[PDB]
């Protein structure tokens, strides 16, 4: 009955008190990752034939 | 000059018939006489006496009129430039001008027939082999029929090409030009037996055994290319002992309904499995309550679809008028549902089906 | 009466978590990629196709040595294929028949599976004599299993129909840890490459993001506006993006708190069935209804390629651990390798 | 060598495939049903006509397999989990005699959902009996959930047991009118409904199952070669 | 975030008149197919009306039929509930629900007691 | 003779090797006229 709405709050409330960064800071973190593994991406460019075994 | 030795056996026959016909005349009369091609029985003075023309001469034809005046005032026809006893013979004369031009109508109209089923059936077949996603249990049967088709209008256009207009092959009669009609006795023979395979398994999911799925096709296989065996193989021997012709290009024998036979009964039984299916349509249609006039529509449109899969323009039309006019539309419109029936079963079966066009359509629109 | 004060104390607290969000929002993620030369089309063909199903697939999973896949359909089978040379491994013929979903365990040994018959069996392939047989049957739940991923030889979690998720232990059978707070079916769940976070996306239009060890939603991501049918992780373990049946794909972060970008279009009206990430992250890869599959860049929102290899809905998809290539299953019994 | 370990992968696929075919000639030969209900709908009894979420009674009348699926341990939303009896042969519906409105508003959602559109229903209108002394009574007529009874009309087709209130029977056919025009209002040839009736002491409900069953089968064979 | 809130409601005289408002937020209006669904005291939920993408389909259950009359905007993410001649056989809590997924005629969960995408919806009681 | 529906195709080819390339080496039209019968 109550036990729902009072558990609700407190998850809430342990939802609140986090440290969150700017976007900037985390655009930059996916960029980079993102550019830092291009050469291990076998999907962003092709993969010379005979090495990948689906040919 | 087979031809010739058949011929004479059959007038000197007719020459005996009525040579006892005559011994039971009893008692303005024109005795009864025997013209060289046929005899003339006893009339009263009557005037144009008819009959049937005598079938022992190839260039005759049977459905014509003999005409012939008898006592007139107490003498027969005589001829004003002989001066001799003579029979009206001239209309019996097949190959006149008329009857020829409308054969080679019927030569063309087999030709753009059979050509035109070949580059509609090479299509339908091979999308059904490429496309993987259409493998059922009756889509086997299709590339089967469709097989059987391309491989009947190819033998006879070879045969209507590389036989027929030539005149030397069939005074040699060598033995590829029999062994070609025995190939094409046999794939005609087993085209109207897949006929029947076809209208086997449609009344195998409508009316009887509709729950039991993975039906054994090996009968199906065994009646399609292998039944067809016997009956070819027993009318090819008993061609070569009792009615052996050139390039087995005769149909005045009665051994071809060895062939014929079963395969009119084997339509016969197809026609009866039509009106079972329809029957029983019409029925799953009752209970939906649909509307009266929709019910009529529903019926005939699944009827003229499966007129050329079980082949029942053989059954509804067995009968050729005598008429000149009435058999001159029989023959076109005979030769328009023989022909041009492998174009028809391509359309509907493979162009119209809707599972075929959406799977083409999803296959090419994914570029 | 006392509903009131705690309801009102509840909404207090989203408009202020929605003020800290957008305070901590200055610059989107679109805007910082504009100077980055787009990708523009990728040439990806099938190369290997598998023949080997009746039935529907719902769910398949890779390996860690990305050579083995299983996958799960309605007739009671798990096939455990061979993703290079089109061979048929494993034929589990499971004792139910409305299998939802399954799982490959990072050692190779172990395979899930779940569905109508609300109970988990893990299936054992280093067993004796050869016979692959159930080894624990996972019971306890009171809903549908919709999802599931191995952690270790014995901790499993498991996303079932009851809106609980249970991190169940193996040879003993009973659950260590029941992650409460949904108020909708949980669909898909993903795991971070730490093995002690776990977001899992419901019914209810929200993904939280949960704790092993301590066992509670610690972050609750929203901004859908449909039922979540699937969710996967970033490479980096500090974002995750996920699909839901409003034709939308939204990236979050887990750091942030909040979405970045959405990968959506105007003639996509069919929802989202299964996503997956490739290795530097770049490459986002989301089934749909339609048939078909796309590739978006997840940096710029710019549709790379569509996959138009399947004919059917597809209903699952991964890439490789290594990421050479994506496997993709449909609802037509046919799965693709495509790459 | 590879050769070795190649050649054990093509002998160990064999036999998969042939297990494949084994099963696959003993699954064709096989009809899924769904045993839907409401709450409290009496499904049970059809159970008795021949923890755990599905209940699985594998009964064979003429020499047909057919296999029916129990709903019983599952949840109220049925949302997600329907899409998996989108191949079942038929989904048998089972109404007790506000339930009844309940029962017309998840007919129409499963007679409309987008995956369920090709999958046919078997209705059984379970609690024949008690309707009609209810009705009888009248101390709870159907008159305040539907105040188009009134209005209704007993269709001249009414074929009832001999002996019975022609209210019962008109209270029969206004119930299954109301199924049936939710049916054809999506009907489009793909999937049809069959509604029929049921008591607590009625022994012909595998029979009917097993005709409305063959009317299915016997009529996605003629949409194969557009026939209909 | 869906958000669903429930406006009016209260006390009414029998035979009187009420009208209930729908304020939604979180999501598109014009996509998703809107219902009503009702809890009378000691009983389960009873679905009421629903209305279509752009109110043309609209259907109502056998109780209310006719004298309810419900309509929407797409522009303001309004959902309206019009009443006349209230009885007191009527006396519940009235929810906005709407059914999952968008451009689908299927309509489902709506009658569940555990559904996220409606409101906790306002309390009509009818009385003296 | 065939007169059936299906023995229609030999019928057509029958007619035109006669009609154009007579089987006799003379490939003479029979006559019909006063001094024959
Ligand atoms: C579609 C019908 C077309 C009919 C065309 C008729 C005129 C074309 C020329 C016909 C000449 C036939 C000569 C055949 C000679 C032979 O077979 O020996
Ligand atoms: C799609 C394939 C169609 C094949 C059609 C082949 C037709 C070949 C014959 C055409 C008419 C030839 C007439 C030859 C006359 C002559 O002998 O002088
Ligand atoms: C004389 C030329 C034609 C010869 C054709 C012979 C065919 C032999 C029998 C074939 C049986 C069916 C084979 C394919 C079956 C399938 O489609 O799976
Ligand atoms: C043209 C030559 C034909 C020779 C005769 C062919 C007879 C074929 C008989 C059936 C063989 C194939 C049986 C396959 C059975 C199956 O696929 O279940
Ligand atoms: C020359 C053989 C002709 C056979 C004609 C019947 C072809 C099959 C008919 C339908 C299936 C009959 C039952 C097959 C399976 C069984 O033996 O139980
Ligand atoms: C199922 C087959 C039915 C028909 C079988 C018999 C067909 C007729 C056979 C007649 C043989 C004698 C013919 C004498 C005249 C002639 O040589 O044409
Ligand atoms: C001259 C052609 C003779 C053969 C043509 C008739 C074949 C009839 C086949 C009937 C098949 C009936 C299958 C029944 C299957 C079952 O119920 O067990
Ligand atoms: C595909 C079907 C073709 C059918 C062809 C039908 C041809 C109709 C010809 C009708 C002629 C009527 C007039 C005849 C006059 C006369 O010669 O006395
Ligand atoms: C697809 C079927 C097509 C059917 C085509 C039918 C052709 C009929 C031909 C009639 C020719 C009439 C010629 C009149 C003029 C003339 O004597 O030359
Ligand atoms: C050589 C072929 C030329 C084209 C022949 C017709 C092709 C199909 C045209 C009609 C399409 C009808 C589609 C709706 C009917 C249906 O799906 O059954
Ligand atoms: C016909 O025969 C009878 C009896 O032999 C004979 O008297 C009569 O003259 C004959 N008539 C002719 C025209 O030959
Ligand atoms: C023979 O019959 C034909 C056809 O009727 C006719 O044209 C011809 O004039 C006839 N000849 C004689 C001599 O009667």
């Amino acid at each position: 009955s109550i036990a729902q709405a009072r558990k609700l709050v407190e998850q809430l409330k342990m939802e609140a008190n986090i440290d969150r960064i700017k976007v900037s800071k985390a655009a930059a973190d996916l960029m980079a990752y993102c550019e830092a593994h291009a050469k291990e991406d076998p999907l962003l460019t092709p993969v010379p034939a005979s090495e990948n075994p689906f040919r | 000059p087979f031809l010739y030795v058949v011929g004479r056996k059959k007038m000197m026959d007719a020459q005996y018939k009525c040579y006892d016909r005559m011994q039971q005349l009893p008692a303005p009369y024109c005795n009864r006489t025997w013209d060289g091609w046929l005899c003339w029985d006893d009339t009263p003075a009557g005037v144009l006496s008819y009959q049937f023309c005598p079938d022992y001469f190839p260039d005759f034809d049977p459905s014509e009129k003999v005409t012939k005046y008898c006592d007139e005032k107490g003498v027969w026809f005589k001829h004003p430039e002989n001066n001799r006893t003579w029979s009206n013979y001239t209309m019996c004369n097949a190959f006149t001008p008329e009857k020829l031009k409308n054969a080679y109508v019927l030569y063309y109209l087999a030709i753009v027939g059979h050509s035109l089923s070949i580059f509609t059936l090479v299509i339908s077949l091979g999308i059904f082999v490429f496309f993987r996603s259409l493998g059922c249990q009756r889509v086997t049967l299709h590339k089967n029929m469709f097989l059987t088709y391309i491989l009947n209008s190819m033998i006879i256009i070879i045969h209507l090409v590389e036989v027929v207009p030539n005149g030397e092959l069939v005074r040699r009669d060598p033995v590829s030009c029999k062994i070609l009609h025995f190939f094409h006795q046999y794939m005609m023979a087993c085209n109207y037996f897949w006929m029947l395979c076809e209208g086997i398994y449609l009344h195998t999911l409508i009316v009887v055994a509709v729950f039991t799925e993975k039906q054994r096709l090996r009968w199906y296989y065994l009646l399609g290319w292998g039944f067809p065996l016997v009956p070819t193989t027993i009318h090819a021997i008993t061609r070569a002992v009792y009615f052996n012709d050139n390039c087995w290009l005769s149909v005045e024998t009665h051994l071809l309904y060895i062939i014929h036979g079963p395969v009119m009964a084997a339509l016969v039984v197809n026609f009866f499995f039509l009106l079972n299916i329809v029957r029983v349509l019409v029925t799953k249609m009752r209970e939906t309550h649909e509307a009266e006039s929709h019910m009529y529509l529903k019926a005939v449109k699944a009827t003229m679809i499966l007129v050329p899969l079980l082949g029942i323009q053989f059954v509804v039309f067995p009968w050729r008028p005598s008429n000149k006019m009435l058999g001159k539309i029989y023959d076109y419109v005979m030769h328009s549902l023989i022909h041009f029936q492998g174009f028809f079963v391509a359309t509907i079966y493979c162009f119209c089906n809707n599972e075929v066009q959406t799977t083409v359509k999803r296959q090419w629109a994914q570029f | 009466s006392e509903l009131d004060q705690l309801r009102q104390e509840a909404e207090q607290l989203k408009n202020q978590i929605r003020d800290a969000r957008k305070a901590c929002a200055d610059a989107t993620l679109s805007q910082i990629t504009n100077n980055i030369d787009p990708v523009g089309r990728i040439q990806m063909r099938t190369r290997r196709t598998l023949r080997g199903h009746l039935a529907k697939i719902y769910a398949m999973h890779w390996g860690t040595d990305s050579r083995l896949l299983v996958s799960a359909s309605q007739d009671g089978k798990l096939i455990i294929w061979d993703s290079y040379t089109t061979n048929k491994v494993h034929a589990i013929p499971l004792r139910s028949s409305w299998v939802m979903t399954c799982a490959y365990a990072p050692s190779g040994n172990y395979v899930a599976c779940g569905g109508l018959d609300n109970i988990c069996s893990i299936y054992n392939l280093k067993t004796r004599e050869g016979n692959v047989r159930v080894s624990r049957e996972l019971a306890g739940h009171t809903g549908y299993l919709s999802c599931c991923r191995f952690l270790d030889d014995n901790q499993i979690v498991t996303s079932s129909g009851d809106t609980t998720c249970a991190l169940w232990d193996i040879e003993t059978g009973q659950q260590t840890t029941t992650f409460t707070g949904h108020t909708g079916d949980v669909m898909s769940l993903s795991l971070a490459p730490d093995t002690r976070l776990f977001v899992s996306g419901a019914c209810d239009a929200s993904a939280k993001l949960w704790d092993v060890r301590e066992g509670m939603c610690r972050q609750t991501f929203t901004g859908h506006e449909s039922d979540i049918n699937a969710i996967c992780f970033f490479p980096n373990g500090n974002a995750f993006a996920t699909g839901s049946d409003d034709a939308t794909c939204r990236l979050f972060d887990l750091r942030a708190d909040q979405e970045l970008m959405t990968y959506s279009h105007d003639n996509i009206i069919c929802g989202i069935t299964s996503v997956s990430f490739s290795k530097s992250g770049r490459l986002l890869l989301a089934g749909y209804d339609d048939f078909n599959c796309n590739v978006w860049d997840a940096l710029k929102a710019d549709r790379a390629g569509v996959l138009a290899g399947h004919d059917n809905r597809v209903s699952c998809l991964g890439v490789t651990d290594d990421g050479m290539a994506v496997a993709t299953g449909s609802w037509d019994s046919f799965l693709k390798i495509w790459n | 060598d590879q050769r070795n370990e190649e050649k054990a992968q093509r002998e160990a696929n064999k036999k998969i495939e042939k297990q494949l075919q084994k099963d696959k000639q003993v699954y064709r030969a096989t009809h899924r049903l769904l045993l839907l209900g409401a709450g409290e709908s009496g499904k049970n009894t059809i159970v008795k006509q021949m923890t755990s979420g599905i209940f699985e009674t594998k009964f064979q009348v003429d020499k047909v397999n057919f296999h029916m699926f129990d709903v019983g341990g599952q949840r109220d939303e049925r949302r997600k989990w329907i899409q998996c009896f989108n191949d079942v042969t038929a989904i048998i519906f089972v109404v007790a005699s506000n339930r009844l409105q309940a029962a017309l508003k998840l007919f129409d959602s499963i007679w409309n959902n987008k995956w369920l559109r090709d999958t046919s229903v078997i209705l059984f209108l379970n609690k024949q009996d008690l309707l009609a002394e209810k009705v009888l009574a009248g101390k709870s007529k159907i008159e305040d959930y539907f105040p188009e009874f009134a209005r209704y009309t007993t269709p001249e087709d009414a074929t009832p047991e001999p002996g019975e209130d022609p209210r019962v029977t008109r209270a029969k056919y206004f119930i299954r009118d109301e199924f049936l025009r939710i049916s054809t209002a999506s009907g489009d040839g793909r999937h049809y409904c069959y509604p029929h009736f049921t008591c607590s002491v009625d022994t012909e409900n595998i029979r009917r199952v097993f005709n409305d069953c063959r009317d299915i089968i016997q009529r996605m064979h003629l949409r194969q070669y557009e026939l209909l | 975030q869906v958000q669903l809130q429930e406006s009016g409601g209260g006390l009414v005289q029998p035979g009187g008149s009420l009208r209930l408002s729908c304020a939604a937020s979180g999501f598109t209006f014009s996509n998703y197919k809107m219902n009503w669904v009702r809890q009378a005291p000691g009983k389960g939920l009873e679905w009421v009306s629903d209305i279509s993408q752009s109110g043309a389909s609209i259907s109502y259950t056998g109780s209310v039929k006719g004298r309810f009359t419900i309509s929407r905007d797409n522009a303001k993410n309004t959902l309206y509930l019009q009443m006349n001649s209230l009885k007191p056989e009527d006396t519940a809590v009235y929810y906005c629900a709407r059914c999952p997924a968008p451009f689908t005629r299927d309509c489902f969960d709506v009658t569940s007691t555990t559904y996220a995408y409606r409101g906790q919806g306002t309390q009509v009681t009818v009385s003296s | 003779k065939c007169n059936t529906a299906t023995c229609a195709t030999q019928r057509l080819a029958n007619f035109l090797v006669r009609s154009s390339n007579n089987l006799g080496p003379v490939l003479p039209p029979t006559n019909v006229g006063s001094n024959t019968y």
